[PDB]
């Protein structure tokens, strides 16, 4: 009867590939 | 992403949208489903 | 291929197989050299015939009984190389084309053959996720009724009026070319089966 | 002693895989010299056949034996499909296991699966006594042409 | 620029006209997760059936050192299973036991045989008993494991 | 001898002592229908809970299979691998069995039946009998619905048993389907063959690979497919846009009926006979007591069907085989021991007196097992064989004087 | 009793979500 | 020759585990004899009706 | 290789350059995204 709680939402702490939104021309 | 029912439920009632499979599986195993079908 | 005395039988098979690999190319494109069973004609041990004296089951019904039931109930037996069907009729779906209807409907033999090929398969559409469950998309298409044969499409007008395989041919159930005939006691053709024993068993 | 047979029958339902690939296979393998038991797994587009031999069977004898029976069955299978011989090892052979992680994010899941598939797998398999270096998890880069019906 | 159709004019219709071509993931047939904080790409080393795990794991770990250079920056190989740790723990244990029994019996066969040369006779009965056994296992093909050492 | 009868009716039996390996595998089970997306979420949630235990150092979770033939796992199946910290770091009052209890009590989700095993032991068991758990039951037959009904009853009687923690029988036909029932007559109207229509199923709807880009040594798949919105649901499939050969613009429903159905999820076959395996997890009790208690409950509360058989497999299958070889093994050992005594002393009644000294050695072994809290196993059996030869050894050196 | 009971900690861990039933046009 | 006259197999119906041959062929009257073969009706690609 | 946005994000926001986060064959993009919030 463990009341041990966990965060259910997806997790990704082992690295994310990110880009920043830029203003520029096509 | 939404579905319309001709019957079966009543406004206000709460339905599960996430973790629905496992919970249903549990209800299946615990005989709840068979109980549901037998009553009607 | 007959080997000299004292040759390990399996050594021999394994040897023929590798030489069969370095020759597979030197053969016509369509053909493939198949390795025969482990046994020989001497291995024929138990032999029987299937007879229904009431007539309720005919020659084709019994060949099917042999091919698709008995053969598999016997081969499971240890030391058995093969259970071979002998005699009987192999049910064949014979599309018999009327040459005159081909002309009347303006459809060539080649077109008929091609239509057939495109009307006897199933296809998979992967799967779709509903209620966190996996729903496998399965598409029918297997020829399994005479009507299915009849409704092979050959041609279609702008109107949407199609010309079917039933228009140029009659689809019947007939016997395949017999490559073996079995007779019992000189009073009837029958469907039989022989049990072949592995070589050193 | 176990010899694995993996046959791919893409898009075909479990019942069709069983009838046209797995069942024919298992029934011919059951009558292979030295076969004790044979298990079959018929999935959506995949056939797994596990041939278990009796005690004292030379492992290579067994493989060489399955191979020849695999030749006299290749025809009895659907035109497209081919029965593939599994690796020399078994699940017990899984020895060393690792994960590839880039904590900076400079490399994503696809970049790492490619690293595994096309670099690591080949740098490890050269090692003696190794049957396979298998990739687990990660993303396989796919060029997906998404067609607009309209 | 996959061509699909072309007018007499020479104006072609390309695959870009009816579709968008993108780089996406293939259908995952396997998913790996590490420590409950991210999906990852892994690799497993499978050993040939009758071969030595401990022997192989060494080469594997040494081949990885060679590759620490060749690996891109930020890339980390974190080991998730290593049967070599058990081998070591199991073979160090049996070794220890052998040594303990040896010293325990000697002490005992020396308290019931007061003379040291007498006790040292029954003592030289072991290290040589080992040798013959190990030389035999070598001709046999038996490697040293908890079961063969336990014997 | 009559005193050795008390520890006998006390001890239990196992195939082998549960050997502790540094790491252990989490191998839960669920119903046939689960989707990959959900199963992969199940995997991460399950992994966070395992990692929340102080004894575990790493958790490498896996759903589906790795790219090898030595792995035929469905995406619905989870094989997470747990590494435990060195035994020198476990809490003061801790054991392997105590760690597993915190795991089984901490890591649990609805509809998910957990199973905890040692890696090596597990891979050996699956290779030997197929079952992933120590205890296994095999329902066989030729009617999928029949064997499934059988396995369903057995699974529920199994959970009534005192020592069982979980019991789940894999279904043989709990799979979900979306059937595209192509209508030849309807398609012919547009000059389409079954093959014509199906292309939209394998490519438009499904994402069938079509080719492979070559990139040095590497290869990557190419595919064709409609955007997801078109293939979202059954109703979506009924409106799947199709451009006919004659440039008629129709929907998929114009040539086919699409119906949801249930059927085979995965066809397990053993020696060419369909079979369902029930995975039972009992770890408090000894194996033999549980299997015998299962054999009772099953025989009494489950009436068998005609062409359906039930079998207990798992290690228990091995235990029984080893036992039969041991019971045949004693006479062997007893006739040979008798002859070597017969050879050295040459006296019948006297040699018979020495071999008759081993039953007293047996009683010494049983009492020690019971006190140590051990179970009968192929291990102890071996010990008793070797112990007999030593008690007969003594017997000779006591007679020689 | 119709239905089934489940430990609130397990459901919380599962990340169970619920949507209320309404009436209106689709 | 292989289909009209001869009864060459063209495909196979799938029926569970079993398989049965499908074929195409003219009625026997058209392929009865040499003289019959000399009058074997042929619909050409250009819809010409020849023997 | 770069798409322009008519609206939705503000200049400077960080975004992950990967659709490689949902399985292709069949995660429901709608709900596979839902799993990422709460």
């Amino acid at each position: 009867a463990s009341g041990v709680r966990i965060d259910p939402t997806q997790t990704q702490n082992l690295g994310v590939k990110t880009a920043t939104v830029t203003r520029g021309p096509l | 992403g939404v579905t319309a029912l001709r019957s079966g439920l009543a406004e206000g009632e709460k339905v599960v949208s996430s973790g629905l499979f496992l919970i249903d599986s549990e209800a299946n195993i615990s005989g709840a489903l068979e109980r549901m079908r037998s009553e009607s | 291929v007959i080997f000299e005395d004292g040759t390990d039988p399996y050594w021999a098979r394994s040897r023929v197989l590798e030489y069969l690999n370095q020759v597979q190319g030197k053969l016509p494109a369509g053909v493939s050299a198949e390795l025969g069973p482990d046994a020989t004609g001497v291995g024929w041990i138990y032999e029987y015939a299937l007879v229904d004296r009431s007539g309720k089951h005919d020659l084709a019904d019994l060949r099917s009984l042999q091919d698709w039931f008995l053969k598999y109930e016997l081969k499971t037996i240890p030391d058995v190389a093969e259970v071979a069907s002998v005699g009987g009729v192999v049910k064949e779906y014979q599309v018999v084309i009327d040459p005159q209807r081909l002309a009347q409907y303006g459809i060539s033999l080649a077109e008929v053959k091609s239509a057939l090929d495109a009307s006897n398969q199933e296809a998979g559409g992967s799967s779709i996720e509903l209620a966190e469950a996996e729903y496998m998309v399965r598409a029918s298409g297997y020829l399994q009724t005479l009507d299915d044969f009849n409704h092979i499409v050959l041609k279609a007008s702008e109107n949407g009026v199609p010309v079917y395989l039933r228009d140029v041919a009659k689809v019947q159930i007939g016997p395949e070319m017999r490559r073996g005939i079995a007779e019992l006691n000189g009073e009837g053709e029958v469907a039989g089966g022989v049990v072949i024993l592995r070589s050193g068993k | 002693v176990q010899v694995i047979i993996k046959t791919s029958y893409p898009g075909q339902a479990p019942q069709i895989v069983e009838n046209q690939v797995t069942y024919p296979l298992t029934t011919t393998m059951l009558s292979v010299p030295g076969a004790k038991t044979v298990r079959g797994f018929s999935q959506f587009g995949d056939s797994y056949v596990y041939v278990i031999f009796e005690d004292g069977t030379d492992p290579y004898w067994a493989r060489s034996r399955v191979l020849e029976y695999l030749n006299q069955v290749q025809g009895k299978l659907p035109a497209g499909v081919s029965a593939e011989l599994g690796p020399d090892a078994t699940g017990v052979g899984w020895i060393y296991e690792y994960a590839l992680v880039d904590r900076s994010g400079k490399h994503d899941l696809a970049d790492l699966r490619s690293l595994q598939d096309w670099f690591l797998k080949y740098e490890l398999k050269t090692i003696p006594d190794v049957a396979e270096v298998a990739s687990v998890g990660g993303v396989v880069k796919e060029y997906q042409v998404v067609i607009d019906p309209q | 620029h996959i061509v699909l159709k072309a007018s007499e004019n020479g104006v072609p219709v390309y695959l870009r006209d009816v579709a968008k071509v993108q780089i996406g993931p293939e259908m995952r047939r396997g998913i790996a997760e590490l420590n409950g904080e991210g999906e990852v790409a892994g690799g497993v080393v499978i050993l040939r059936s009758g071969k030595n795990a401990r022997e192989v794991i060494a080469a594997v770990k040494d081949k990885l050192e060679t590759l620490k250079s060749s690996l891109p920056e930020g890339v980390e190989i974190v080991t998730t299973y290593d049967r070599s740790q058990l081998i070591d723990r199991a073979i160090d244990n049996l070794s220890g036991k052998l040594l303990e029994e040896f010293i325990v019996v000697a002490v005992v066969c020396a308290l019931f045989l007061w003379h040291v040369r007498s006790a040292l006779v029954a003592i030289i009965s072991l290290p040589l008993g080992l040798c013959i056994a190990f030389i035999v296992m070598h001709f046999q093909g038996l490697n040293a494991n908890i079961m063969s050492l336990g014997g | 001898v009559l005193t050795v009868l008390w520890p006998l009716n006390k001890v239990g039996g196992e195939f082998l002592p549960q050997i502790n390996e540094g790491d252990l595998l989490y191998m839960p089970s669920t119903l046939p229908g689960i989707s990959a997306a959900e199963a992969a979420s199940m995997l991460q949630k399950t992994d966070k809970l395992i990692m929340s235990v102080p004894e575990v150092a790493r958790v490498f979770g896996k759903t589906g299979k790795a790219e090898t033939a030595t792995d035929s796992a469905p995406l619905e199946m989870v094989e997470t691998t747990i590494q435990l910290k060195p035994q020198e770091q476990w809490r003061p009052g801790m054991t392997m069995d105590k760690i597993i209890e915190e795991l089984d009590n901490t890591v649990r989700l609805p509809g998910l039946a957990n199973l905890w095993v040692p890696p090596i032991r597990n891979r050996i068991d699956m290779l030997s009998t197929g079952i992933k758990s120590p205890i296994g039951i095999k329902v066989s037959g030729t009617v999928l619905a029949d064997i499934d009904a059988m396995a369903e009853q057995i699974e529920e009687v199994a959970r009534t048993v005192p020592g069982v923690a979980s019991a789940l029988a894999e279904r043989l036909e709990g799979g979900r389907y979306i059937n595209v029932e192509i209508n030849r007559e309807k398609a012919a109207r547009y000059g389409m063959t079954v093959a014509d229509v199906q292309l939209f199923v394998t490519s438009a709807v499904g994402g069938a690979m079509v080719g492979e880009t070559v990139e040095g040594i590497a290869r990557y798949p190419i595919n064709l497919r409609y955007p997801q919105s078109w293939r979202d649901s059954p109703q979506a499939l009924r409106q799947l846009p199709i451009l006919t050969p004659m440039k008629q613009q129709i929907t998929l429903a114009d040539v086919a009926d699409i119906k949801v159905s249930t059927g085979p999820s995965m066809l397990k076959t053993e020696n060419a006979r369909p079979t369902s395996w029930i995975y039972i997890d009992a770890r408090d009790r000894d194996m033999v007591s549980v299997v015998h208690d299962l054999q009772k409950a099953i025989a009494e509360k489950v009436q068998l069907k005609p062409g359906t058989s039930v079998a207990f497999s798992g290690q228990f299958e091995l235990l029984e085989r080893a036992n039969h070889k041991l019971k045949l093994m004693v006479p062997m050992t007893l006739m040979i021991i008798f002859v070597l005594l017969y050879l050295a002393f040459r006296r019948v009644g006297e040699a018979l007196l020495i071999i008759s000294s081993v039953p007293f050695a047996l009683v010494g072994g049983i009492w020690l097992l019971w006190w140590m809290g051990f179970h009968l196993s192929v291990a102890t059996g071996t010990g008793f064989i070797a112990l007999a030869g030593v008690a007969a050894e003594f017997g000779v050196v006591m007679l020689m004087y």
